[PDB]
RNA sequence: GAAACUGCGAAUGGCUCAUUAAAUCAGUUAUCGUUUAUUUGAUAGUUCCCUACAUGGUAUAACUGUGGUAAUUCUAGAGCUAAUACAUGCUUAAAAUCUCAGAUGUAUUUAUUAGAUUGAUGAUUCAUAAUAACUUUUCGAAUCGCAUGGCCUUGUGCUGGCGAUGGUUCAUUCAAAUUUCUGCCCUAUCAACUUUCGAUGGUAGGAUAGUGGCCUACCAUGGUUUCAACGGGUAACGGGGAAUAAGGGUUCGAUUCCGGAGAGGGAGCCUGAGAAACGGCUACCA
């Protein structure tokens, strides 16, 4: 629970340059969910122990028992980093700390509705790809959504750790 | 119920305060005190609704708190002090003594007295009693203990309090023809002569009062209260003298302002 | 000028708040509602006192015009005045000012959350933030 | 495993993450007010004697003192327990406490040096705490200072100088019990009344007196 | 002036009407059968078997610092630190009488005496006093603000104000608990009920603050009843009151005031003057 508890939260988010909405989108399965879970154990909200297994953004008993993502659970975290890379920020910045505001996409083809929805309430797209699967049709729709609301995505190439000890590349 | 009640509700307070029904849900609880709970007024009602001095409970805090009030020669601070039957109200400030005395009609009248008789107040002796040590003391109305009396003072009697020293300079013996007020019942604030003593041994001991126009009404030894002898009151009587005019005599004393 | 005839009935006097008190009858025909600040201020000239121990407030407009009544003050002094006055009476005429407070309900949950931390909030803090930052 | 390792002479504590469950089994099947070999817990403890005072297992609940059981059980607790405070007058909880028998459950063991042997270690020994506050009361400081009744203590008392405002306005502590005038015209003025009262009240019982002799004689 | 300790309050208020049919409640009595914080007034020269110009840490909070836990108005260890917190502990002679130098204030408990025909009551073993004693020791300010004065061996002097708070007891006041008399809707398709496990009473004790089968031991065989006991039903909290009302009535009254009960259901209990408290706790059931 770093996670200053509302207030000092709210405090920070008065400075509302560094503060991010964003959205993870991706494929149906390519694993956005349990990267939020590894992104908020770090604010303290779900043990280490049970990151990447408790599908904390994944609320609904449907969403939890089928490993399925139906609609868009956003979540606030709370982000302390280092002086030295403030300085490497071409934003306006005042403070040396960060407030996100993510959104946790559904990735299935008949809930692109949900993905609509975070794109037009947010302003930056993490698209997670699968380094196996590449890009498919899901992650395709997802960043034409994204660029059509003009949004701006940062990229990060998921399950290495299967290619490394399944394929063995 | 589980505990002492600490509010008192309006229309629960006593008739005789004369509170306005509409003003608020509550009436000024008396506090804990020397006279009763029914048969008292507190300053907030006689410095706000008898005398208007105050607009308000604040101000009449204020007043309070500003040593002004002082009342049986002490200044009493408290809000919803309990001041009853005949004590002393010295105001400083428009410099004026009350005696809280009742009118004709049952009520606390406004009643300026002067300061040469305001210097004492009058007790009705509750009892008498010989207490530890052997020492006797006289218990009063208006809850003063006072020791070593006088062995000839007994129940049902009257003593002046000096109210500076707070011990007896004289006092009214409970005989036939004495000059008595009433304390209590329909008869209350009307005053008389003692003609007779009922005894009713064990149950509650009765006197008839004849006033001055000769009209005779009996009540209880309880509230009956000795002021002195015929003609001749110990202290300072209101405006009304206690009559109890018929409806008909006092609508005609109205309309003779005219 | 309008004959604004400010009536001052049933004055009393009580020193007890050093003060003196009373009903005022302002009579304005062909004209409605008379200002406040204007009835403190012929008051003040009536009563020989600077218009910052006379107050006046409560005022009730006639049926069909012409008359308001309402209820003065009349303080000795301006100090006086200051301490029996009701603050809000204050603000109105324009001494102190009103405090800027947050709304009651914030304030009670304010306390709310005072009511779990029990000492000084320096000594939780410490351990707040060394746990939360490992 | 977490150790509370506190050095009160001079004051100091500090916490030493201990591992290789091995190099921490000596800790175990251990009361509380027992004394440790620190040989055992290491070679850079040598000469260690550690008395044990409570701590804290897994799941933050803290050990009882005198419970004597290696596994947690509710407790009633009152006022004048420890691991319980009292949040009104009278009240009493029922609260899991930890067992006084010390085991692997643990997460934390509170320990306090009574004996130095071997070269000292860091943030104990070569750091010192200052006492954070001298004595207030005139007979405590008088003891502390090893002082006779008769020496004035108002002349030098304990003075902090808090270099705030430019001023370096000193603060030292207000007295209690000094030996005041006021105290002494407070003692003369209740002695005084206790008196007066006492005299008053006899002349009134022999005035009294003489009044009812002086009514008995009309016979 | 943070926090905290201390103190006080949180037992009021407010809500609702589930239980409850002689129960609550209304009017009327009693406490000569009890507890009572608070207020108001009065009241305590008596203690000591090398501190009183003022005692102990047997004390600690807050704060510093080391923390555990996911979390609670969670807390442990280590370092202090005070009091009207906790615990101790004298100075007041003088006046005075009994016992063989001591004791004689008050508080607790018992016994005896007085309490008259030297106080009150309608009435007492009452108030109260005295005597002989007994206390896992009660109180009899180791408390605080603001002013400083009078004397004088001019000292670190002796005396001395107004207040606050504390405190034993008594009275009073807010009260509380029991309590007398009479008065509740329908029902006999309820006529006998109660009493082994208290029912009615006697004695003794226990417990209570006090009375009392309230509980127990012994003992008696009682007590209520067609003037309706007991049982059953109430979509019954009681009353002040409300609607309609020639008179008489009929119906309603969960609900603005008074009284009672309860805080999902039962039970138990802490603290406190006061709670069988639930915006207190503990447990069982849901
Ligand atoms: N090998 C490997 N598997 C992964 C990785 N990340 C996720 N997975 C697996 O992929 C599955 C999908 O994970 P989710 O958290 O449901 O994310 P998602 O694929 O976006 O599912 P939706 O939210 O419904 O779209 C999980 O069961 C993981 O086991 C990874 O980095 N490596
Ligand atoms: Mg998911
Ligand atoms: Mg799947
Ligand atoms: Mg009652
Ligand atoms: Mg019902
Ligand atoms: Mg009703
Ligand atoms: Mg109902
Ligand atoms: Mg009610
Ligand atoms: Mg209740
Ligand atoms: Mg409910
Ligand atoms: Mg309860
Ligand atoms: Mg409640």
């Amino acid at each position: 629970m770093v996670a200053f508890t509302v207030d000092q939260m709210r405090s920070l988010m008065d400075k509302v340059t560094n503060v991010r909405n964003m959205s993870v989108i991706a494929h149906v399965d390519h694993g956005k969910s349990t990267l939020t879970d590894s992104l908020v154990q770090r604010a303290g909200i779900i043990s280490a122990a049970k990151a990447g297994e408790a599908r904390f953004t994944d609320t609904r008993k449907d969403e939890q028992e089928r490993g399925i993502t139906i609609k868009s659970t956003a979540i606030s975290l709370y982000s302390e980093m280092s002086d030295e890379d403030v300085k490497e920020i071409k934003q306006k910045t005042d403070g040396n700390s960060f407030l996100i505001n993510l959104i946790d996409s559904p990735g299935h083809v008949d809930f692109s509705s949900e993905v609509t929805a975070a794109l037009r309430v947010t302003d930056g797209a993490l698209v997670v790809v699968d380094t196996i699967e590449g890009v498919c049709v899901q992650t395709e729709t997802v960043l034409r959504q994204a660029l059509g609301e003009r949004i701006k995505p940062v990229v990060v190439i998921n399950k290495v750790d299967r290619a490394l000890l399944e394929l063995q590349v | 119920a589980r505990g002492p009640k600490k509010h008192l509700k309006r229309l629960a307070a006593p008739h005789h305060w004369l509170l306005d029904k509409l003003s608020g849900c509550y009436a000024p609880r008396p506090s804990a005190g020397p006279h009763k709970l029914r048969e008292s007024l507190p300053l907030i009602v006689f410095l706000r609704n008898r005398l208007k001095y105050a607009l308000n409970g604040r101000e009449v805090k204020a007043i309070l708190m500003q040593r002004h009030v002082k009342v049986d020669g002490k200044v009493r601070t408290d809000t919803t002090y309990p001041a009853g039957f005949m004590d002393v109200i010295t105001l400083d400030a428009t410099n004026e003594n009350f005696r809280l005395v009742y009118d004709v009609k049952g009520r606390f009248a406004v009643h300026r007295i002067t300061d040469e008789e305001a210097s004492y107040k009058l007790g009705k002796v509750k009892k008498v009693q010989l207490g530890k040590k052997g020492v006797p003391y006289v218990v009063t109305h208006d809850g003063r203990t006072i020791r070593y009396p006088d062995p000839n003072i007994k129940v049902n009697d009257t003593v002046k309090i000096d109210l500076a020293s707070g011990k007896i300079t004289d006092f009214i013996k409970f005989d036939a023809g004495k000059l008595v007020y009433v304390t209590g019942g329909r008869n209350l604030g009307r005053i008389g002569t003692i003609v007779h003593k009922e005894r009713h041994d064990g149950g509650f001991d009765l006197v008839h009062i004849k006033d001055s126009l000769d009209n005779t009404f009996v009540t209880r030894l309880n509230n009956v209260f000795v002021i002195g002898e015929q003609g001749k009151p110990y202290i300072s009587l209101p405006k009304g003298k206690g009559i109890k005019l018929s409806i008909a005599e006092e609508r005609d004393r109205r309309r003779a302002q005219q | 000028s309008d004959a604004v005839t400010i009536r001052t009935r049933k004055v009393i006097s009580n020193p007890l708040l050093a003060r003196k008190q009373f009903v005022v009858d302002v009579l304005h025909p062909n004209r409605a509602n008379v200002s406040k600040d204007e009835l403190r201020e012929k008051l003040a000239e009536v009563y020989k006192a600077e218009k910052d121990a006379v107050s006046v407030f409560g005022f009730r407009t006639q049926f069909g015009g012409g008359k308001s009544v309402g209820f003065g003050l009349v303080y000795n002094s301006v100090a006086e005045a200051k301490k029996f006055e009701p603050t809000y009476r204050l603000v109105r005429y324009g001494l102190a000012e009103k405090v800027e407070k947050a709304s009651r309900q914030q304030r009670k949950q304010k306390k709310n959350r005072d009511k779990k931390i029990f000492g000084t909030g320096k000594r939780l803090a410490k351990k707040v933030a060394r746990r939360n930052a490992d | 495993m977490k150790l509370n390792i506190s050095y009160p002479v001079n004051g100091s504590q500090k916490t030493f993450e201990i591992d290789d469950e091995h190099r921490i089994r000596v800790f175990f099947d251990k009361r509380i007010g027992q004394e440790v070999d620190g040989e055992a817990v290491g070679d850079e403890f040598k000469g260690y004697v550690f008395k044990i005072s409570g701590g804290n297992d897994k799941q933050g609940f803290p050990m009882k003192q005198g419970v004597l059981l290696p596994t947690r059980i509710k407790l009633l607790l009152t006022k004048n327990v420890s691991c319980y405070r009292p949040r009104r007058d009278g009240e009493r909880k029922r609260k899991s406490v930890r067992g006084a028998i010390v085991g692997p459950d643990l997460a934390v063991l509170a320990l306090v040096i009574v004996k130095k042997g071997e070269q000292e270690l860091e943030g104990l020994t070569d750091t010192t705490v200052p006492k954070r506050l001298g004595p207030k009361r005139a007979n405590n400081i008088r003891k502390f200072f090893g002082l006779s009744k008769e020496d004035d203590v108002r002349d030098f008392v304990i003075r902090r100088e808090v270099t705030k405002g430019e001023k370096t306005y000193t603060k030292a502590p207000k007295i209690q019990r000094l030996v005041t005038p006021q105290r002494l015209q407070r003692k003369r003025h209740q002695r005084a009344l206790k008196v007066r009262n006492a005299q008053a009240q006899r002349e009134a019982a022999a005035e009294y007196a003489q009044l009812l002799a002086k009514r008995l004689s009309e016979r």
